[PDB]
């Protein structure tokens, strides 16, 4: 039995790191950093500090308003019963506006609250995105986080804003609930003929599978070479060590090709962003330009034809 | 044929079976004994799939379908053109997947690496054998496995999902999806983090170390897991996604037959709020 | 880390502004009651 | 025309799919170019370079290092003479060490020519330091302190005792164990954290339940106790160089094949 | 009972107690609002 | 998990092509319980196929059983007492076959149950005659008796009322969904698809007929109503979606099992009986809820909106793909054959 | 009661109190909007 | 009352205050647009 580098056996404690000095024009960091023993078992023990600039407080306030609108509406749906609130929490939702209103502003009685929560949640997410951009720039680091985040926002925006805008109805958008938004997801595929046959849904799943596959490969590869300092990836990129060589050689000998320490994270970055990028395009296509994906599959020779175990059933409604 | 740093590592030993006889390379690929068995099972399985494609109605890549036998055949071997070919390919696939994992073990030993990658691949193999062996075994028929076709097995997923009227309500499926979503979210963050420090915002800027990596996430989300933690967590999320996927499909049918939303009535009928 | 003198001074301002908040709220509640009282009674409004 | 239709059979979804196929093909081509920034150009088993063209092999990537360390070029070619000989003549054959592969840096014991300077924090001081050089850092309470425990080899024989802990300043974690050798020619030896297992009464399932450890200590299954004496020695005190880190960790990596020989030869 | 403050830190105890009391008060108000009899805003008739 | 628990061994019937996963895996132990629950009671005595005085001549107040021989008329009276009147919890004055009758004179329609029973006599014969496309699919169907939808209870255990319209509130709008409802499998799907499809004439179809968009106005919210209705149909028949659909091509009738066509007739027939036989009962059933036999113990005769308890697929399938597992109970009771032939 | 500020930091107490007060005010306004009688924007009749 | 700036940074408070005021103003404008009576764009008839 050898050490598998799953949990840190010996943690050390010292002064907390306050972060690299930010350039002038930045707010002071908030919070007093502390050490969490159980977090240090897996990774860094230090919790905080956090940066709360104008973007952070504005995004928190906008997100707080959206959550409060959702939560108070779900609480009101169970007659303000906290017992029924907890019991029915996965089933409750802030329902999207009724289809009769189209894109017009709906009353509070028929989905006006959903539009406000969607607006404030979108503002919170957008303000969080620029904060992700700003925090990277202020440290001098590249803005890879912000643009990977933009891909996730892209699917979020098409799901609740862009596609309902194209369909001309806020009713096409996702309810703010746990089970109801699963119902919407199931109903969306059912309405547009088996979203399995959406080729961009296929692509999104391939990248979602690939992203999970890549992190399984990359996480295991780095842990298997962490005995040679493989976890210090940026140091390996600048100054290649035997950990990078062993990591590349393992995959070169396995599947005939390999990446570098830097380029594997380019594979990781692109596979993740392509999951939501392809997914957002696929969602944007259905209802606007394709209305039955299975029939699109049979039109393009995608859907298999199965042998008839029963005679074809005539539609009794003529 | 060799990377500029590859020559020193191309040494003997580390094999499990065969030892010296199969210890060589063909181009970039290491062979080993399990590489030969991987090639044997891969060629046999691929050839039988192509043969089933040739004997099928169409050569359309999306429409090629090697279906499992009928449920009436139970756990026995069906005729080759009535699902028996699928059964043979399934054995070849399992032989190829296990040989591939064992080949990775030999390469890991030869390089002094840990066995994390073959173990992580074992979770993927476990999900496949759950879909193709364990769940059909618990249901009593090999015809419960998914067919071998690019689009036919997607139809299988849809029909199995709707065999429980709402597969989103499956509790283990809910956990598995969240892990799949979490590992992609973590992968995007981790790839972005490493690229951000190795590719600074201003071109030709000093490269950033782990302090900037920690500081950005502490500035951004208030916590940084560190370079070691993200690979531990990323592997954990990916393996949890694979593991809970096997759980979610193995409990559908063998241990739950009704609609998945029915299952949540235990929570609604708890004596604290009944 | 507040000394006793500053603690008294904060409390003096805190109490005064708390009264101002409460007095404005009291007026708001008196106006609300004159509009629509919120205690039903046996018949229930 | 139908709303999605383009040419009777062509529709918007189909051409959008083909647009992505073009982009994906370009992305895969771009990603493979990034994969070739290290390890290329390829060379034959005898060292003769292979032909790479230009559309695949990208221009060298120059990283400007911090702390005034200059600039680093990806694809550094190691200059040490390889003490290996091809077992057979045909390409793809393994290579046999013309000496002791454990000390020569061959196979699992291979070490790359990393920088001969210590890793530095952003402030500019050494990242990896012993606990004797910085009392501001200490082992965390609730975790067994390796300092004092005896280090056992793979064969179960005692190899020495921990004398100090080398920690990373950036990430508050133990990086190396300074082991005072039980056998002396005070010769100290560095054991990387990932190559050792702590078996004290505070690890887990022992602090949770309260069970004392039967045989507490540091257990190293990578090397036998006899091979601990040959672990590469750091040149200086209170400072470990990145090249010295590589050689120590490469020596442990080759131990399972060359020291204990449990990976040497087939299992069955 | 005055010696409990040698064990409990008065600052953290007051923070936990004040937070607990408000959450309980909101919990109880919300419970009554859900009931037909004690919903003072809906004004359902008694008996 | 359930009682009996779902575990190996299990039974599986395959309806579609191999590998399409068009199958139903069910608990054999739960099936044995259901088969015991759906056992058909034996007839009291064989049918009186002989002739004799007509019922309308012997008895004065006969409106619907006018074609019955006086011996057939008495046989039906005895059987419907076993099928509708529960022998447990009934008030003393409504026990036996006094449940629908004044003991002093039987020609008096004093209890509301007698007037209701007259309507159900016409409804049962209308189902058995004009809706054979569902209950007698090709001349070998089981048909329907009073026991089929009553099962010995005064009120069928599976009924549905129109969901009362929620108060228009500025906060907490739920759109008739977002609450766990047992009828739709404890999901968040719309709680009342029954009024949408089993009361008014709305086709539960949302899927477009062509690959590219055209004049299809169905939105996601109204497919959730279809989804809720189909969840009830699957739950009410104890089957899954693949019993009637190849879910990859859900709208394709050419890929659907023949059970889907019969289920379509069930939707039309259930809608018709709800509109022509169940809804008009509101003028007959007393609204006081104290004039109901046994009070509310046997169940609510009316809903919050004052509507009659309407008929579901679950009403008299009762979580079985065929009522009473397809047992031919109506064959032994020719009195309830309106115009269809259910012999053998 | 001035001694409460020897324990509680006046700054974080004011931040907590103000955030506390706004949430409660939003709660009550939302609850009144959810009722028929006290929804001033919709203005249903009394009695 | 001028001492409130001894405790809170005037710049940071002004940023927080202006953010709060605009969010509340948008919230209230949005709520009115979600009412029949006070939607000045829809222009429903009074009473
Ligand atoms: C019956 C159901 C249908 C189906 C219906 C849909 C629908 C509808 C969609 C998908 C989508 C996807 N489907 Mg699908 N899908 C089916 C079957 C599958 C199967 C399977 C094996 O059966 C798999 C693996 C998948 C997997 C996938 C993914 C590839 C893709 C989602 C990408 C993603 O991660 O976005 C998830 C992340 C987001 C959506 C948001 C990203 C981040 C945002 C910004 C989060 C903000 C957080 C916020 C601030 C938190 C506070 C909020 C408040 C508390 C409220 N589907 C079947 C056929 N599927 C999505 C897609 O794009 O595909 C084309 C999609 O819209
Ligand atoms: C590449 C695509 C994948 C992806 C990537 C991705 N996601 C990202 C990012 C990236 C690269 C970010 O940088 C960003 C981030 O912040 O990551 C840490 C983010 C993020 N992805 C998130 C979620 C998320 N990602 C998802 C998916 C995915 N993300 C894809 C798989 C999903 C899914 C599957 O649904 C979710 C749910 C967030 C964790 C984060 C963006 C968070 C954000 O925008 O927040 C804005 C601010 C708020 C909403 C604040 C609200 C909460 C406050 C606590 C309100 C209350 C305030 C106050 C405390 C009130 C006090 C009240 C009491 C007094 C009563
Ligand atoms: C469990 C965590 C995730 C994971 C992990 C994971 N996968 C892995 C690994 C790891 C750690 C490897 O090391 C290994 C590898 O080598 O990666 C490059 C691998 C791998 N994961 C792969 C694919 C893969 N992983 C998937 C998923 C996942 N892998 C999980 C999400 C999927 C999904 C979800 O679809 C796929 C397709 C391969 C690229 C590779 C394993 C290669 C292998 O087994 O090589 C030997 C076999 C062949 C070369 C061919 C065999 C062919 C058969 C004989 C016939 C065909 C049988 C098959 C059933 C046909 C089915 C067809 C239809 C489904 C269309
Ligand atoms: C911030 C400051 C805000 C203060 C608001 C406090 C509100 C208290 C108002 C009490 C006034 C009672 C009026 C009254 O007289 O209520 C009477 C019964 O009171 C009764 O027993 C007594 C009713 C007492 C109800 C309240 C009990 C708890 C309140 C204490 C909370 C402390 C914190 C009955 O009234 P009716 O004539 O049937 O009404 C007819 C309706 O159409 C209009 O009301
Ligand atoms: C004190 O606090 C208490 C109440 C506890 C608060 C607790 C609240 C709780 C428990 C809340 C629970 C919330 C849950 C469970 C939420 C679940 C949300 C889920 C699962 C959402 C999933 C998907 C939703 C999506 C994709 C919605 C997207 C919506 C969008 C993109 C809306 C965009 C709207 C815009 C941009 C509006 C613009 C305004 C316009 C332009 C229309 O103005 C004219
Ligand atoms: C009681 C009066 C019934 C109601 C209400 C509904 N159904 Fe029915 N159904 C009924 C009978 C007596 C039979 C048996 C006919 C026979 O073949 O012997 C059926 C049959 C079906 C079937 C066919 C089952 C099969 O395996 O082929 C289906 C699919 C079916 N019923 C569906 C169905 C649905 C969906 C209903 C609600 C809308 C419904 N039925 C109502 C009696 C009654
Ligand atoms: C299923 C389709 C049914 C068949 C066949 C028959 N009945 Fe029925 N019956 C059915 C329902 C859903 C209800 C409830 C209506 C309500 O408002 O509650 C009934 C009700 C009756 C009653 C009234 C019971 C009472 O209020 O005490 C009677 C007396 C009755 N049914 C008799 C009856 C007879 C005699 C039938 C066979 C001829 C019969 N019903 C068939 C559903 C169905
Ligand atoms: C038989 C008893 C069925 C079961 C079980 C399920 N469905 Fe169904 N479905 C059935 C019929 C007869 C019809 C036609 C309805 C009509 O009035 O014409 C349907 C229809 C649908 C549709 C709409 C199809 C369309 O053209 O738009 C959908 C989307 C649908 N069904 C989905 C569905 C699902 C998801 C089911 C499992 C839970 C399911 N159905 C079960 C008959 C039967
Ligand atoms: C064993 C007990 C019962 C006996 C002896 C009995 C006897 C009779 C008799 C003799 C008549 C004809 C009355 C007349 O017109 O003069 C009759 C009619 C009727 N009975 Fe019954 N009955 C019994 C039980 C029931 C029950 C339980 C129901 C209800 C389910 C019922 C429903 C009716 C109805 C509706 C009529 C009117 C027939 C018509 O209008 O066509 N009876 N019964
Ligand atoms: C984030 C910003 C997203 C901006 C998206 C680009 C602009 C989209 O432009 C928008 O397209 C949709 C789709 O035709 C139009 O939508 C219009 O046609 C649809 C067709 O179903 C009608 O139902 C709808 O009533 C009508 O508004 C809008 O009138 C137009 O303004
Ligand atoms: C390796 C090199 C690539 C090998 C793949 C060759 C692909 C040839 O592509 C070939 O195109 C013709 C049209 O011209 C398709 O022809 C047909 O396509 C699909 C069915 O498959 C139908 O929806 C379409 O109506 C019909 O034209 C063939 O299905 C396809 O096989
Ligand atoms: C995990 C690894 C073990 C998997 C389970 C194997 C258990 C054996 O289960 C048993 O298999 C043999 C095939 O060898 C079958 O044996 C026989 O069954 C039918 C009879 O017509 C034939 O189709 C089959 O080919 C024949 O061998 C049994 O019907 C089955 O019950
Ligand atoms: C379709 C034709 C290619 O499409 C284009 O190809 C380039 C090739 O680098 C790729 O673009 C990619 O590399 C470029 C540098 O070249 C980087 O900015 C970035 O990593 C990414 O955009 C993408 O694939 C796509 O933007
Ligand atoms: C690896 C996972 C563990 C495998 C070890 C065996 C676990 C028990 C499985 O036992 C398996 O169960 C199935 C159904 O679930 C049963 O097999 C059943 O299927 C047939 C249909 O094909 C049924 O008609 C019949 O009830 C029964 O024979 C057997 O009992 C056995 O084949
Ligand atoms: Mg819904
Ligand atoms: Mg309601």
């Amino acid at each position: 039995s050898e050490y598998q580098n799953i949990f840190t056996q010996v943690q050390v404690r010292g002064p907390t790191y306050p972060g690299v000095p930010l350039p002038v024009g930045n707010e002071p960091r908030t919070g007093k950093p502390g050490f969490n023993y159980w977090l240090g078992k897996i990774g860094n023990a230090q919790l905080g500090p956090i940066y709360l600039g104008w973007l952070g407080v504005a995004s928190l306030l906008c997100g707080f308003v959206a959550i409060e609108i959702i939560g108070l509406n779900m609480a009101a749906s169970v007659n303000w019963s906290p017992i029924e609130f907890i019991r029915q929490l996965p089933w409750l939702a802030l329902e999207p506006p009724a289809p009769e209103y189209g894109l017009s502003l709906p009353p509070l009685q028929e989905g006006g609250w959903w539009l406000m929560a969607g607006f404030f949640l979108t503002a919170s997410i957008i303000l969080w995105w620029v904060r992700s951009y700003r925090r990277a720039v202020q440290l001098g680091m590249g803005t890879h986080v912000a643009w990977a985040f933009a891909s996730a926002i892209w699917l979020y925006l098409v799901l609740g804003f862009i596609r309902p805008l194209l369909m001309g109805s806020w009713a096409e958008a996702v309810p703010f609930g746990i089970f109801p938004h699963l119902d919407w997801t199931a109903a969306f595929s059912i309405r547009y003929g088996n979203l399995f046959y959406n080729p961009f849904h296929m692509l999104s799943i391939a990248f979602l599978y690939g992203s999970t596959l890549l992190f399984a490969m990359h996480g295991a590869t780095i842990l298997a070479t962490s005995r040679f300092g493989g976890e210090r990836e940026v140091e390996q990129i600048a100054d290649r060590g035997t950990a990078t060589e062993r990591a590349g050689l393992f995959w070169r000998w396995t599947m005939g090709f390999n990446a570098t320490m830097e380029s594997i994270h380019r594979w990781a970055w692109w596979f993740a962003v392509l999951t939501t990028l392809t997914g957002g395009i696929g969602i944007l296509l259905t209802g606007t330009v394709v209305d039955n994906w299975y029939l699109w599959g049979v039109k393009h020779g995608v859907a298999p034809a199965y042998p008839e175990v029963y005679p074809p059933t005539p539609d009794p409604a003529a | 044929a060799l990377l500029s740093y590859e020559r020193k590592y191309r040494v003997r030993g580390g094999t499990l079976i065969g030892g010296d006889l199969f210890d060589f390379w063909i181009g970039p690929f290491y062979v080993g004994f399990f590489g030969v068995t991987t090639l044997f099972f891969s060629f046999l399985g691929t050839a039988l799939i192509i043969y089933g494609a040739a004997l099928g109605p169409t050569w359309n890549v999306w429409q090629i379908n090697i279906a499992p036998p009928d449920l009436k055949y139970g756990l026995g071997l069906a005729p080759l053109m009535d699902g028996g070919l699928w059964q043979i390919i399934t054995i070849c696939a399992i032989g190829a997947f296990v040989s591939w994992a064992l080949r990775e073990v030999e390469i890991c030993r030869k390089l002094g690496m840990g066995l994390h990658v073959p173990i992580a691949f074992g979770v993927a193999i476990f999900a496949y054998v759950t879909l193709v062996v364990i769940r059909p075994l618990l249901l009593g028929a090999w015809g419960h496995g998914f067919p071998y076709g690019i689009m036919s097995h997607l139809d299988w997923v849809s029909n199995v999902g709707y065999q429980y009227l709402h597969f989103h309500y499956n509790p283990a499926h809910m956990i598995a999806v969240s892990f799949f979503f979490a590992t992609t979210f973590a992968l995007g963050l981790h790839g972005s983090a490493i690229l951000s420090v190795s590719n600074p915002h201003k071109k030709g800027d000093p490269i950033k170390g782990t302090e900037h990596e920690d500081t950005f996430f502490r500035d951004f989300m208030g916590y940084s897991i560190g370079p070691l933690g993200i690979h531990r967590l990323g592997l954990f999320l990916a393996l949890s996604a694979g593991f809970w996927s096997a759980v979610c499909i193995v409990i559908s049918g063998p241990f739950w037959v009704g609609g998945w939303p029915e299952w949540w009535d235990w929570w609604l009928e708890l004596p604290i709020w009944s | 880390g507040l000394s006793e003198d500053e603690a008294k001074e904060f409390h003096k301002i805190f109490v005064q502004s708390f009264i101002g908040f409460t007095v404005v709220a009291i007026i708001a509640h008196l106006l609300a009651w004159s509009w629509r009282p919120w205690i039903p009674g046996p018949e229930g409004y | 025309m139908e709303t999605g239709a383009l040419t009777g059979y062509m529709d918007v979804a189909q051409v959008t799919l083909y647009v992505f196929w073009l982009f994906f093909a370009g992305l895969i081509f771009y990603l493979r170019r990034e994969d070739r920034r290290e390890g290329y150009p390829l060379e034959k088993d005898d060292g003769t370079p292979e032909d790479i063209g230009l559309v695949w092999f990208p221009k060298p990537k120059e990283f400007t290092l911090p702390h005034g360390r200059g600039t680093a070029t990806a694809g550094r070619k190691d200059q040490r003479k390889e003490p290996i000989e091809k077992v057979y003549a045909w390409e793809g054959s393994p290579f046999e060490a013309t000496g002791n592969p454990l000390l020569d840096g061959v196979g699992p014991a291979t070490w790359a020519e990393r920088d001969d300077h210590p890793d530095l924090t952003l402030e500019g001081v050494n990242k990896v330091v012993p606990l004797r050089a910085d009392p501001d850092y200490y082992p965390c309470d609730g975790d067994d302190d390796p300092r004092g425990m005896t280090v056992y080899g793979a064969d179960g024989k005692a190899a020495g005792t921990v004398g100090d802990l080398w920690i990373d300043k950036a990430d508050l974690i133990v990086r190396y164990l300074e082991v005072e050798l039980a056998d002396q020619p005070k010769k100290t030896v560095m054991v990387p954290r990932e190559f050792m297992r702590v078996k004290g009464p505070n690890t887990f399932f022992n602090k949770l339940i309260g069970l004392p450890s039967t045989q507490p200590g540091i257990y190293v299954s990578a090397l036998n106790a006899e091979d601990f004496k040959n672990i590469p020695q750091i040149k200086g005190n209170d400072q470990i160089t990145a090249l010295e880190e590589e050689k120590i960790t490469a020596y442990f990596g080759g131990g399972r094949l060359y020291s204990t020989k449990e990976h040497a030869g087939p299992a069955l | 009972m005055w010696r409990i403050w040698m064990l409990f830190d008065p600052r953290r105890t007051l923070i936990a107690l004040f937070t607990f009391l408000f959450v309980l008060a909101i919990f109880i108000h919300f419970i009554l609002l859900s009931t037909e009899r004690f919903n003072w805003l809906e004004g359902n008739a008694m008996e | 998990c359930d009682d009996p628990a779902d575990r190996p061994p299990l039974d599986a019937d395959q309806v579609g092509f191999r590998g399409v996963a068009m199958e139903q895996v069910k608990n054999p132990r739960l099936e044995d319980i259901k088969r015991a629950m759906n056992e058909v009671p034996a007839p009291l005595y064989p049918p009186i196929e002989g002739d004799g005085p007509m019922a309308s001549e012997v008895y004065e107040n006969v409106q619907v059983l006018g074609d019955l021989t006086a011996d057939q008329f008495t046989r039906l009276m005895a059987h419907i007492t076993e099928w509708v009147v529960p022998k447990e919890g009934v008030p003393e004055d409504r026990q036996g076959c006094n449940y629908c009758h004044n003991p002093e004179n039987l020609a008096e329609d004093w209890p509301y149950t007698k007037i209701v029973s007259r309507k159900m006599m016409q409804m049962t014969r209308d189902i058995n005659s004009n809706w054979q496309d569902h209950v007698n699919p090709n001349g070998e169907g089981a048909g329907v008796t009073c026991y089929t939808c009553h099962r010995g209870n005064a009120v069928p255990q599976a009924v549905w009322f129109t969901s009362p319209e929620d108060r228009p509130t500025a906060v907490g709008w739920d759109n008739g969904q977002n609450h766990p409802t047992a009828a739709i499998n404890y999901s968040s799907l719309p709680e009342d698809p029954f009024t949408e499809y089993l009361l008014e004439d709305n086709a539960a179809r949302v899927i477009s007929a062509k690959a590219l968009p055209n004049g299809n106005a169905s939105n996601i919210m109204d497919t959730e109503y279809v989804y809720a209705m189909m969840t009830h149909m699957s739950q009410g028949l104890g089957v899954n979606c693949t019993y009637c659909h190849n879910t990859r091509s859900m709208a394709e009738w050419s890929q659907s099992p023949p059970a889907r066509a019969i289920a379509w007739y069930g939707i039309q027939m259930t809608r018709t009986v709800n509109n022509n036989w169940m809804a008009p009962l509101a003028s007959v059933i007393p609204t006081d809820s104290s004039d109901w036999i046994g009070g509310t113990e046997f169940g609510d005769r009316l809903g919050p909106t004052g509507d009659v308890a309407k008929v579901n697929c679950t009403t008299c399938h009762q979580n079985v793909f065929k009522p009473l597992y397809g047992a031919k109970m109506l064959k032994d009771h020719p009195e309830l054959w309106g115009e269809g032939d259910y012999s053998a």
